[PDB]
């Protein structure tokens, strides 16, 4: 009944939950009202705790975006942090318009930024983009790529089919059995 | 408590199979309904022994015994359209097994799958099984690129293909796999960026000459 | 890492001078184009197996003059 | 010629905006010396000259990386229709 | 009854709790009036759907626009900020002008965004759009793409008929039986 | 009776229980004040309202318009914002001229926004038009199309024939009996 | 008694009772006040009371004009500005003028807008009018149309005959006979 | 209480079968009216076991069960006008089938369907069936081409057409696959712009596009 | 067969495309350059479309 985390975050206790159930341990989640929550392990599974602690790097860090960085709020706006907050929205856009295909999880869009093509008298380059998608099982996971493309072909000025890189994969087996109390 | 009173209310999606080594499996149909019946079986209400089967799985289940077992042997998919008696469907001009030795085959495929009665092999032909994929792919009106070799037929869909092209291959090759299966012909969708859709061509002297199918294409300028 | 099985010269924007030159091995004499004819330009495959023949059907198509 | 009234009319509205948060501040500090000395009046005009000073300058400091992108967005705007 | 997810908007818990019932578990929601929502699940149904919470991605985000990352608040406004504010009204117009369509369920549209025509000078290149939909079931949705074509072609300056993806497809099984309480 | 929506408006409202009224599921709209309105139905009925729900993307959003994005509030506006609230208008005064035809239920108008021309020395460019009906059944709607290419037609400065585009439909069925409650 | 909608405007309530009566089903108009007007229906007619709203579209909304775009309090007014509201008066002057022929009952009429020919050195492009009119029946509608492009024609400068469309029609069938309670 | 009196007021736009393995079919007749009923059969009010029939959904039933025990068959379309007879339509020009093997087959398809009496086949013959779809796609004006090949035909209506020709012809093909199916002959409606838009060419077995006044490109024979 | 299909041509890529036809090489003057033509034109008896196109066009020509 040793803690080993305390004033976590919402989102972040289900994610230490759903790895350590993984692993044949259980957890329990312990609000505390202010101060956040706790996860609380049992005795004999505190050693296989802490190394899947080190392993995971848990607790997960919150996601980064572009536009965090130059924020809207503040009192200057230049040109370049307006070519990276017009940047970093469209990609967000295009991750949430990937979640609603047939049979797709989750999905990650990369943009090439460029920056300093329209401050110079030289022509801007080609684009390029990145795509990583979690496909669920049982699909013929060779014949998506060709629709992902074809999607992110012309949502942009120029792109061609060689600088669109999509990585997809199928997602893990499922983990639907309770894991079980340690009898001592 | 009975088992086909535990999963849902229509009693038509699901299917209860006595097994003979003392058991009962559940015949799903997708993966949907499989994930469906196998969170009752995992939370834990229910007694007995009791096994989750699916068409897609438990034909990958035995292709990999089969191929420790049984090598070089040309076969193409198990259907399951009658769940106590499956059908083999074999290859005849690739394999030269007798009659006593089918016999033995199936014995040792019954003992596989408690739940059947007698499996049926049968000997599908390999010529029709590829004139069916060509002249359905024919009539799509698709640009392809046919590629025999021994043991294999391969069709390659190359190039700038548009909406409609790509919605109707994808349905084609969807309606097709599950008949089939892919053992003896497989297709090859890839986009580039080229307007000839595949075919290519060189010019001297007398008019066109027709390429041989190569893997590098011309980047069209257009 | 230049793959084609057979022989000939594929041709991506080449301005009639570098274009001439790779026929001047199949051709065994040296080829002189011109100033002004220097500056049409041709993009293909080609293929040379009697460039006399097809330097013929190429003047006419293109509208050209040469002598040796 | 309606451009020609409206790059007019930017510089006036820009005037406005551009000059009104520096004089808020020499303002309110003014007030703020005056405020102040309801109890303990103790004056001398020449005393609050320094701290107008440095209350401008201050916000003049943190103002001035915005006072640059509005007056080259303006510069840019004006001689792109100017050419064009 | 154990709680996994608490504070949640109205909007995400009906996508929590109609995810959770596609795969046989039973979710209770809780309203806690100032404090917004709270997804209560059984005992033997926590190991499963903290599964489903890392694999989904739940609760999901606030969808975005690109008219947020420049509003109209700001007293002076860029040539850039102004086309962009535009573009990202034309985005939403033309899918809330799909879903009247017959069939329809739901779409998304995206407009290819060109910056920096308005201010170098150089002449500005074509646009392009991509969309996607979900349609009715029993529908010839090969025979439904070429009007959506004939739509897009002429709702913009100068576009082309193979600069235009459209990517669609039809609505899963639906999901009518009650999911069923857990004995034990 | 759980619910399922509250702090709606009259509006959303009354489109969320006529989309429940279509799949034989029946809905109660509850009024609070100043709060909004609230739904709710039956038990076992909730299991398909939230499929709905999540199926519709349901509770809809007010329908944006390009005008809202330019206010004519502000103290100074430039000519890429009066010509887009230009072209604003007239979108939708063409879209409330069409109700008033014989047999058209609904209508929507789009047009194409030439934001740039008068910037730079090129000329402008042509116009593009592109609108959607839904005409009430028992017409022979093929020959319908004529009339409304040739109102749109000499409505503007040059277009052509082939640079207007007009997709419509019929209505659907129509739905007249009541849902019927559920045994218990 | 069942409210459906509530809150209305004076005018807004007897387009909504000329909708429902239309169909057969029987309303009933309740002040309120200060709160504006409201409208009930009875309990077996409504369900097809709420899919005659969503088909339909009603409420109805206020008509939009060009001069509520480029309002007269404003403290500057560009010549973009006074070139619309000036349009915008003859625009519903020829439809309050066309009101008073013979046998007309209702009439709309749009003008092309014409903004950027005073600014540059190009001479000014020629107008296109078009116009819709709903006829009393039993009148020779066919022989109707050249008086309407007679009066067009020259209250303008110079168009011709080619840039005239007129498009009318006649009214639909009299509804004179009451609904009818509801008997059970 | 009865299944007629828990549907809708209207009790003609259903129609309830006693079927054969003791249960009890609604035939509906569009997805529309198909979850109207099946929402009664999955809120629970109902007691014994039913199962909701439609006509797409139960001619793609019946059709996976032909891909796999009668193989290379040719056929149409099953036709539920009548839902105690239904009728079989098969290809006469394509089949070798005798009459005890046309008997075998109406009883191994009877026992599919457990709500129909005595299924009726009938022989349609096929150039009936390119005859009536080349004479309607020429009344609606429409431009076409026609590909005969082996075991089917396929219309391609390509090029840039207006508002009018794609509402012609979509009335036409929905009325034509509903009563044929799409088996046997398949169109195309491939709407693109001009391919080689601007370019002056030079057509006919020796091909050259002109990218510019001064730029020649020879691709395959335009 | 062949043919020519000319889009905005400038009456010397279009003289040039009969010169396969017509077995000598064309050259076309300077003042004769400005005109154009378009349309699908084919190439079956050129040398009377030459005396035919000469003639509707304004032309005079020497072989």
């Amino acid at each position: 009944d040793k803690d080993l985390l305390k004033g976590l975050d919402q989102e972040q206790a289900n994610e230490v939950i759903a790895v350590l159930q993984m692993h044949n341990i259980e957890a329990n989640k312990i609000d505390s009202g202010k101060l956040g929550y706790s996860i609380t392990v049992a005795e004999p599974d505190f050693t296989a705790a802490v190394y899947w602690i080190k392993t995971y790097q848990l607790p997960p860090r919150p996601r980064v975006e572009i536009a965090q960085m130059f924020p809207a709020d503040s009192l200057v706006s230049s040109p370049r942090a307006e070519k990276a907050r017009l940047y970093s929205a469209i990609e967000q856009r295009l991750e949430q318009s990937l979640q609603t295909m047939e049979g797709v999880l989750s999905a990650r869009v990369h943009i090439s930024y460029d920056i300093d093509a329209g401050e110079n008298g030289r022509p801007p380059k080609p684009v390029h983009l990145s795509a990583l998608a979690v496909y669920e099982r049982g699909s013929p996971l060779a014949h998506q790529i060709s629709d992902i493309k074809r999607f992110l072909k012309n949502s942009f000025a120029d792109v061609d089919y060689d600088n669109i890189s999509v990585v997809l994969s199928e997602r893990s087996d499922a983990q639907l059995q309770a894991p079980g109390t340690p009898v001592k | 408590a009975e088992l086909d009173s535990l999963l849902g209310q229509e009693k038509e999606r699901f299917q209860v199979l006595p097994g003979r080594d003392k058991m009962l499996y559940v015949a799903a149909q997708n993966e949907r309904d499989t994930l469906w019946a196998r969170q009752v079986l995992a939370r834990g209400d229910y007694d007995k022994n009791a096994r989750v089967i699916n068409e897609n799985e438990e034909n990958k289940r035995i292709s990999i015994w089969l191929d420790t077992y049984y090598p070089q042997l040309a076969y193409y998919r198990i259907h399951f359209d009658e769940p106590r008696k499956p059908v083999f469907w074999l290859s005849r001009q690739r394999n030269t097994m007798s009659k006593k030795e089918l016999e033995v085959l199936s014995q040792k495929l019954r003992a596989l799958m408690p739940y059947a009665d007698s499996v049926n092999i049968t000997l599908m032909d390999d010529v029709t099984a590829a004139g069916q994929a060509e002249a359905g792919l024919k009539q799509q009106a698709l640009p392809y690129s046919r590629r025999n070799h021994k043991g294999g037929v391969t069709f390659v869909i190359q190039g700038a293909l548009d909406d409609v092209e790509i919605l109707r291959a994808r349905q084609f090759v969807d309606s097709y796999y599950r008949t089939w299966g892919g053992r003896y012909v497989q297709f090859a969708i890839e986009l580039k960026d080229d307007w000839l859709k595949g075919r290519s061509f060189q010019y001297g002297a007398e008019g066109y000459i027709k390429m041989s199918p190569g893997h590098w294409y011309f980047p069209s300028p257009l | 890492k230049i793959p084609v099985t057979g022989s000939g010269f594929v041709a991506k924007d080449d301005s009639l001078r570098t274009f001439f030159d790779a026929m001047a091995l199949q051709l065994k004499e040296p080829v002189i184009v011109s100033k002004m004819a220097a500056r049409k330009k041709i993009t293909g495959n080609f293929e040379f197996h009697d460039p006399n023949a097809l330097l013929e059907k190429l003047s006419l198509q293109l509208g050209l003059i040469w002598y040796f | 010629m309606d451009d020609l009234v409206f790059a007019g009319n930017k510089a006036l509205y820009l005037v406005l905006i551009l000059s009104g948060w520096p004089t808020i501040v020499a303002t309110i500090i003014g007030l703020l010396v005056g405020l102040f000395q309801t109890v303990t009046q103790l004056q001398e005009q020449t005393l609050p000259f320094g701290i107008k000073l440095l209350g401008v300058c201050l916000c003049l400091f943190l103002l001035s990386g915005w006072y640059g992108e509005v007056l080259l967005s303006y510069g840019r705007q004006v001689i792109f229709l100017a050419l064009a």
